[PDB]
């Protein structure tokens, strides 16, 4: 939650999606790599788990 | 003729626009019939002609051209003596076959400027304005009320040029509409059938449908015929509802009352003699 | 730009008559009328002013095109009365009972009612 | 509208709508393409209704009074351009008045519209009996000795005039100079293109269709207010293409355009979607489902089958008929081998290929097989020795 | 002049016409005639060629025009019939229920060509007279043609319910000396079919008076359908509260079936099918568990579809559409495949990182549990879309294909011919047959027909 | 004048020889819409034959899966060879491993 | 390009009730009953306007309204 | 000077880039406008990956 | 053997309920541009005088 | 007769009537845009 | 025939002889003749590379060469 309140901030306040990575909250992932994650469709299906 | 029933007429509401009315004891194909000459033959004033003396906004000129026809005109007073240009004796045009407008606007000021139907004025006598802001004291008059941005212009673009309304009817062209939009509805319990509903407590029911206020949805009876229409006439402002209605029936008089006449000629002129 | 001018939807032509009656060749008192330039809005009315009528054996109209601007009128009557006739009433009862419409419509206006002008 | 300042843009070709509208039921990835900066095509009112038959298979019958009032009405933009090529050794090509006393050219077109310099001026209607640009190729100079003078003798024509828009007005005329240095112009012409059966349509579900006719407000089928369709789509278009999402759209569209506030349709979520709207529209006062009690314009009579109304963005496409009919009586011939010419951009005439000769061979009708395949495109007279076969 | 258009594929693709002049610039053409040009008019363009003599005109007229092209020699049965909305319209129409009044009739049989003159007396004389939909249709038809049965429609109970009392069920059609009896029309007795209404008007009254009974049916057909209407909204989409129950029940049933297919098959102690590897049994086994879990589902909504369903109205007269798209629409989409077989493992072992490597599940390798109704879920989307390629690449190869293959097929066989000895023979003269077909009949002119004697 | 041409014509490098594959690979930008603009701007090509071939090479492979358009792809000849980018997706500019 | 004069599927003019939307919406944040103080009532009127983009605004904003 | 290299559109070396939206309208280009390809004798040309 | 052809035209097609099977409306540009050579008789000849 | 020729940005005439090169005095551009004709057209407003 | 400079109106010395392009026929003004094997600078003509792969021009049976610079290709 402190992240959305920063990129509700965003709009006046500085801030970036290059932020958002540096968070290390968000990750590119190449088709290559894509083969070995276990990737979940949504945060309700990874909570209701 | 014998069988010729009385209909009957009914007025429940009237105002500025609306006119709301219901007709009773006729045909369907009556009441159809003078639905559509509501909205096709009863004759009005619209723009027809427009001349482009100088044109430097930001909107293309038949752009300019087609907003403009299509914006509304009082013509009650005058839409009745104005001949229709065809069988107007006269060349190009006249006085007595059309009536001219005018518009002049450049922004000279550093704000904004819009184009508006006050900016545009009749050389004819203010017998036929513009609609929007004359004899007001209207309570429609809302913020600007300018009734239509024809444009709108930045510091430096100018607009002259001239127009002429003329007298015509809805077949024609759609901006000589007379209506605002035309309710029409008949038998509102669906006693006569004329649809299916299928599971019938799934539907609402109208401001006419309520005589049983009960919610037994439909009694049948197959010895009916379609009686008592309701109508709704709503004005588009550029003639007045009632006068829109008894244009009508008078034009539907004049057409039939013609068709008469040509089937006379053919009885005078060729003598029925063929059939 | 191969669309018509938009008038000659209901203008006439100088070289085309309004009305056309042609007799038919099949069953007697019968006849076929042909309305130039005019569409349901007369059609449709003149087909149920025919129906009204208790002379008549049979009565129906037909747009042949929505392209072409003109429709046809047939009517059969009775062994007796002429379907001219039938049709000069059917548009003279018809003009009654809207001269009838308007002037109850108008009187009907003339009550109370304090937006009339 | 594809961008903001088109205006300024001397674009070879353009199309733009007159009025523009974002779509009532939107998906929310839209606010990120900007689409609703910049929308392509209107929110039509719909019935999806069988009437009469000018509907059927794929194509659509549109309201006419709605395209009077200015329904999807677009403007069409050509710009021609033209340079003067010093070209060389001895020609010369230059802007001004062809007369045909003083050049080789004559074609049969008007001269008269041009202004004295060549070029046409902006406003003055144009059509394809005109010339937009007189340039003339001076070229023999005078390399045929000894009074082969006459007239017309110093140059040739080959100024460029309409083929395509038959019809318009010049938009605007540029004259500069390009990156040769040599004089260089671009004349821009607008046309209007009103709706008319044969434009092609589409809604947003792949269902594309030709518009069959166009009935007028009286004609269409109405009810309540009298809410007439702008178009009735074909029943059949649903049912083999199962192209449901179109029909929930009108639905997700009607709650939208009433409640006043532009609807959801982003494809995965628990909205419940359909059972959700249904319960929403009837609160509001409406078939749950849709479906309104529709009454024909014909004979006022009420339809017996309630038939699903009301809005879905549709588009009008770049295929427009009067660009693409054809025909062509007798024409250009291509001395190459003297049949008709091919580019349909300078009056072609159409093929009639191997697979169209066998179905003539398969009628057996071998007598207009051979005027289509000779007299009708090309026949020809020789003489041959009888001795021997050549043409010597 | 020649109306053609490309590809022409067969002879029935380039045929005469009359030009009759209209405003705005389409060519406009019979809605009946769709079929034979493969048009749509979805933006397909066709191509005219007129004749420039009296000589080619006479030879159009009596060889390539229009209404002399219905019945294709190819398989001897009509070309052209009845379609769409106005095949959707008759069926409608003809049903025993439909009524009409004086001032009706009057229309329709205004909209008629060839109409007799006289007005047929109603079916129903009081309280008030009324024509029923067949009487009316019983005018349309040309002369006194007659045939039994040409429907095959869904209704009754196929192989034993004729032979019930034949509680005239109204099903089957019967006409007689030109009149309609019994029965409902659709596309089996109005299509191209075999021993359809309109081959047998062809061979009886005469192709020129069979072209005035398409005319006649659709200007009628369509007239009416314009009163009565038709339509589809979501309300011709849902089915009730049990029904849905039934579905999702049927498809839970079905699901833990299979996990219990895959935990005999983990077990190692299933037991091969003949001629097959292991997971071939187990594949033809999930595969055959997961079809028949469509099937009855299929049959379950196709049950629970009221009267009124517009969609199944479409469905039956064979207008447009079937049952498999109201399986889809209102139950279960069901297993997707490509090459025929389930979605194969792209990642290792996987189709896509959502899943768990090796799992032989229904959905995790291709089913989809949803109708287009309730929307697809995104792993069954893009599944979905993959099912969605195999038909599009599919059709831009076999139209290159078959274009060749059509080609050197008619490049052989041109200058075979029958002589006038009728010996078919080619170009250098060479006997082909003795007799063409062996019988030297034409094949337009054959029927279907059954041997007594075979009893 | 050597990029100014290339970047032209569509053609790609010699000229006089090299050509045979590499060719179409600029093109006018379409402006039609804002749309085709954007969708032009992020489409991809892969090279193959020509006229004829049948293969895998044109259905939809699992890993394309957040990466191109599920459905997006000419209508015609060349169906699932020219593809789209999905919407999120991006690309590697790449760097010294150093 | 600006609202047009009068909606398209019936006829009510409809130009007039933009620049009253704008003060509505910027004093209130109820498009419900914006749009029914401007008297739009039945929906075809409705989406006229609820539908519109004025791209006039950013339109006007070249300098060279001169050419 | 060795010779002329095509810049794209708004990339970070077309002075584009540098200008504001208020700027960029002075100039006559859209502001929605997304760059990326090359400017060629009139002709805008994009390369397809 | 794939000869062009002169007297031919194309456009699109768009359904008409009216027409019998074997007519085809032809848009009325289409008709004045193309054309057949009819030969004068004796009986024709005010009727073609006429046109 | 002059031939107008209104010019980019300076919005004045670029007063050239006859063969030399364009380019509008005062103002560094060298596009140009002919005026308006003063002949008179006519739109119908349908 | 020689005597051909765009003359052969039988009935009079010709004055003028414009060229209907769209009808592919030479037009005598003040009779009425047509004299016509027309060709509209077979440059035009030739020119049926379109649709096709363009930017290659498998079509092109005539190089420029640009003559005007030199003399003898
Ligand atoms: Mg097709
Ligand atoms: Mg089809
Ligand atoms: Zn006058
Ligand atoms: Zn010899
Ligand atoms: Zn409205
Ligand atoms: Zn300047
Ligand atoms: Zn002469």
């Amino acid at each position: 939650k402190r992240h959305i309140d920063q990129l509700k901030e965003r709009e006046y306040n500085n801030y970036s999606w290059q932020d958002l990575v540096a968070s290390g909250v968000v990750e590119y992932i190449d088709t290559l790599e894509e083969e070995t994650v276990m990737l979940a469709m949504t945060p309700d299906d990874l909570q209701e788990k | 003729m014998p069988y010729a029933n009385q209909p009957t007429v009914r007025i429940t509401e009237l105002t500025d626009e609306n006119v709301k009315f219901i007709i009773e004891n006729t045909d369907l194909a009556v009441a159809n019939s003078i639905r559509r000459v509501f909205i096709a033959e009863v004759p009005i004033i619209a723009i027809d002609w427009v001349q482009i003396d100088a044109n430097s906004s930001v909107l293309h000129d038949e752009f300019i051209a087609h907003r403009l026809g299509l914006i509304p005109l009082i013509s009650d007073d005058i839409v009745d003596k104005l001949q229709y240009s065809r069988d107007c004796t006269c060349e190009e045009f006249c006085p007595e076959c059309s009536v001219e407008f005018t518009l002049d606007v450049r922004c000279n000021e550093d704000q904004t400027r819009h184009v508006t139907s006050r900016d545009l004025i009749s050389n004819s006598p203010r017998v036929i304005p513009v609609t929007s802001r004359n004899r007001d004291n209207d309570p429609n008059d809302y913020v600007e009320q300018d009734d239509i941005l024809i444009v709108k212009l930045r510091k430096g673009q100018e607009l002259r040029l001239r127009a002429y309304a003329k007298k015509g009817f809805g077949k024609e062209h759609a901006k000589w509409n007379p209506t605002a939009g035309v309710a029409f509805e008949y038998d509102p319990d669906n006693a006569l059938r004329h649809t299916v509903y299928p599971k019938p407590e799934e539907w609402p029911k109208s401001e006419y449908s309520e005589l049983d206020e009960d919610e037994s949805q439909a009694p049948y009876d197959p010895n009916g015929k379609p009686e008592r229409f309701y109508y709704n006439v709503e004005s588009c402002g550029s003639l007045r509802p009632e006068t829109i209605v008894l244009s009508a029936l008078s034009g539907l008089k004049k057409k039939l009352s013609d068709l008469q006449t040509q089937l006379s000629h053919e009885i005078q002129s060729d003598v029925l003699t063929i059939n | 730009m191969n669309a018509p001018p938009a008038f000659e939807s209901f203008l006439l032509f100088e070289g085309e008559k309004k009305i056309t009656i042609n007799k038919d060749t099949k069953v007697p008192n019968a006849c076929l009328f042909t309305i130039n330039k005019e569409d349901h809005t007369l059609g449709n009315i003149i087909k149920s002013q025919l129906l009204k009528d208790p002379q008549v054996l049979f009565a129906g109209y037909k747009v042949p095109h929505p392209l072409e601007h003109k429709i046809i009128i047939r009517v059969q009557t009775t062994p007796d009365y002429s379907p001219q006739e039938a049709f000069t009433n059917a548009i003279t009862d018809l003009i009654s009972e809207l001269s009838l419409l308007e002037e109850r419509f108008r009187v009907a206006i003339k009550d109370k009612q304090e937006g009339i002008e | 509208v594809y961008i903001t300042n088109f205006h300024v843009r001397m674009d070879t070709l353009a199309h733009v709508l007159y009025y523009p509208q974002k779509p009532l039921v939107t998906t929310r990835s839209m606010e990120y393409l900007r689409f609703r900066e910049l929308p392509a095509g209107i929110n039509s009112i719909v019935a999806i209704a069988s009437y009469t038959g000018y509907n059927q298979e794929d194509s659509v019958i549109m309201n006419r009074s709605a395209v009077d009032r200015g329904f999807f009405r677009s403007v069409f933009y050509r710009s021609y351009k033209e340079q003067e090529s010093k070209k060389g050794f001895d020609q010369e090509e230059v802007f001004e008045k062809p007369t045909r006393e003083t050049c080789q050219g004559m074609r049969h077109a008007i001269y008269d519209k041009l202004d004295d310099d060549g070029l046409i001026a902006p406003g003055v209607r144009v059509s394809g009996d005109d010339v937009i640009i007189g340039k003339t190729v001076t070229l023999p100079e005078n390399e045929d000795e000894l009074e082969s003078t006459n007239r017309r003798y110093t140059k040739r024509d080959c100024s460029t005039f309409l083929r395509t828009s038959e019809t318009g007005i010049v938009d605007q005329v540029m004259v500069t100079l390009n990156q040769e240095g040599y004089k260089f112009c671009k004349i821009r012409v607008r046309s209007v293109r009103i709706p008319q059966i044969g434009d092609k349509f589409a809604s947003r579900h792949g269902q594309k269709g030709t518009c069959g006719i166009q009935y007028r407000q009286e004609d269409m089928p109405f009810t309540c207010e009298g809410i007439t369709p702008d178009i009735i789509i074909n029943p059949h278009a649903i049912p083999s293409r199962m192209t449901i999402g179109h029909l929930i759209e009108c639905l997700q569209g009607k709650v939208s355009a009433n409640k006043g506030e532009i609807g959801d349709a982003t494809p995965f979520n628990d909205a419940v979607n359909v059972q959700k709207i249904s319960n929403l529209l009837s609160d509001y006062g409406y078939h749950l489902r849709g479906n309104e009690v529709l009454y024909n314009g014909f004979t006022g009579r009420k339809i017996t089958s309630q038939i699903f109304i009301g809005p879905t963005y549709y588009q009008r496409l770049k295929h427009m008929v009067d660009d693409k009919i054809h025909s062509r009586a007798r024409g250009p011939i291509q001395i190459l081998n003297r049949q008709p010419m091919e580019g349909r951009s300078r009056d072609g005439g159409l093929r009639f290929g191997e697979m169209e000769r066998d179905c003539q061979i398969a009628h057996g009708a071998a007598q207009f097989l051979r005027e289509r395949l000779f007299e009708a495109s090309d026949p020809y007279q020789v003489h041959v020795c009888n001795l021997c076969g050549i043409m010597a | 002049v020649i109306f053609n258009r490309q590809p022409t594929l067969h002879k029935m693709s380039m045929m005469g016409h009359r030009v009759r002049i209209l405003p705005w610039s389409t060519f406009r053409l019979n809605l009946s005639v769709t079929t034979p040009y493969n048009a749509d008019f979805d933006g397909d363009e066709m191509n005219l060629h007129l004749p420039q003599s009296l000589e080619t005109r006479a030879e159009i007229q009596e060889l390539a025009m229009v209404p002399r092209m219905i019945v294709t020699p190819q398989s001897n049965r009509p070309v052209m019939g009845i379609v769409q909305d106005t095949l959707t319209a008759v069926r409608k129409f003809t049903k025993r229920d439909v009524f009409l009044e004086r001032g009706e009739v009057m229309n329709l049989l205004m909209f008629l060509s060839t109409w007799d003159g006289k007005v047929p007396q109603p079916a129903i004389l009081k309280p008030r007279p009324l024509w029923t939909g067949k009487q009316i249709f019983s005018l349309i038809i040309p002369g006194h043609i007659n045939c039994i049965r040409t429907h095959s429609t869904h209704p009754d109970d196929e192989d034993s319910g004729p032979y019930k009392h034949i509680s005239p069920g109204d099903t089957k059609v019967v006409v007689e000396n030109g009149e309609l009896i019994m029965g409902i029309l659709c596309k089996k007795s109005l299509g191209t079919s075999a021993g359809s209404l309109v081959h047998i008007s062809y061979l009886e009254m005469g192709h020129d008076i069979t072209r005035l009974f398409y005319s006649n049916i659709q200007t009628v057909i369509n007239n009416w359908l314009l009163i009565e209407g038709h339509t589809i909204g979501i309300g011709d989409s849902i089915a009730d509260s049990k029904t849905y129950q039934d579905i999702q029940n049927t498809i839970k049933k079905a699901k833990q079936d299979v996990i219990e297919v895959i935990e005999k098959a983990h077990n190692n102690e299933l037991e091969p099918t003949p001629g097959n590897t292991l997971r071939q049994t187990f594949e033809n086994q999930v595969n055959r568990i997961l079809n028949d879990a469509r099937d009855k589902t299929g049959s379950s909504a196709q049950k629970s579809l009221s009267e009124y369903n517009n969609f199944k109205s479409m469905v039956v007269s064979g207008a447009k559409g079937s049952k498999i798209n109201i399986s889809q629409v209102i139950a279960v989409v069901g297993q997707q495949n490509v090459e025929g077989k389930r979605i194969p493992f792209g990642f290792k072992h996987r189709t896509l990182p959502h899943f768990i490597k090796d799992d032989y599940g229904p959905e995790s390798r291709g089913f989809v549990e949803n109708s287009y109704l309730a929307g697809l879920t995104p792993t069954e989307f893009f599944f979905h879309a993959m099912g969605g390629r195999e038909g599009l690449i599919d059709t831009a190869v076999k139209t290159a294909e078959t274009g060749y293959i059509q080609r050197r097929l008619i490049k052989s066989m041109e200058s075979v011919m029958v002589k006038y000895d009728a010996t078919v023979r080619n170009s250098i003269n060479q006997v082909v047959q003795l007799r063409y077909g062996e019988d030297g009949l034409a094949g337009e002119s054959v029927e279907f027909q059954n041997l007594a004697t075979l009893k | 004048d050597g990029l100014k041409y290339s970047l032209a014509t569509g053609n790609w490098g010699d000229q006089k020889k090299a050509h045979q594959a590499r060719a179409g690979v600029s093109q006018v930008l379409n402006r039609l819409t804002f749309a085709s603009t954007l969708s032009h701007l992020r489409r991809l090509n892969s090279p193959i034959g020509r006229d004829g071939k049948l293969a895998k090479p044109r259905q939809l492979h699992n890993t394309l899966w957040g990466m191109v358009c599920p459905a997006e792809t000419p209508e015609g000849h060349a169906v699932g060879l020219v593809k789209n980018l999905a919407l999120m997706a991006y690309i590697s500019v790449g760097s010294q491993p150093s | 390009m600006i609202i047009p004069v009068r909606c398209f599927t019936c006829g009510k003019i409809v130009g007039n009730k933009w620049e009253a939307y704008l003060g509505l919406l910027q004093a209130e944040y109820t498009e419900g009953d914006a749009l029914d103080a401007l008297g739009l009532k039945r929906y075809c009127c409705r989406r006229m306007l609820l539908a519109h983009v004025d791209l006039i605004e950013k339109l006007l904003n070249y300098a060279p309204l001169e050419k | 000077f060795i010779g002329k290299i095509p810049i794209m559109l708004r990339s970070t070396y077309c002075l584009l880039n540098g200008l504001t939206d208020r700027d960029l309208c002075e100039l006559n280009e859209c502001p929605l406008d997304p760059g990326g390809y090359f400017i060629i004798n009139g002709s805008e040309k994009v390369l397809i990956a | 053997m794939g000869k062009r052809v002169d007297f031919s035209a194309r456009t699109v097609i768009t359904p008409d309920p009216n027409l019998s099977i074997d007519q085809v409306g032809v848009p009325r540009s289409i008709a004045a541009n193309m054309t057949f050579a009819e030969i004068v008789t004796p009986f024709n000849i005010d009727r073609l005088q006429e046109l | 007769q002059p031939m107008i020729y209104i010019c980019g940005e300076c919005h004045t005439e670029n007063e050239i009537k006859s063969r030399d090169p364009i380019r509008c005095r005062e103002c560094g551009y060298r596009i140009m845009y002919k005026k308006r004709t003063k002949r008179l057209v006519v739109f119908d407003a349908r | 025939l020689d005597a051909l400079p765009r003359v052969t109106c039988p009935n009079h010395p010709d004055a003028i002889l414009v060229e209907d392009y769209r009808a592919g026929d030479m037009i005598c003004p003040e009779c009425g003749l047509v004299v016509g094997d027309r060709v509209i600078d077979v440059g035009s003509e030739w020119r049926t590379f379109s649709n096709d792969k363009a930017t290659k021009d498998p079509s092109r049976v005539g190089d420029s060469q640009n003559p005007l610079l030199s003399d003898g290709d």
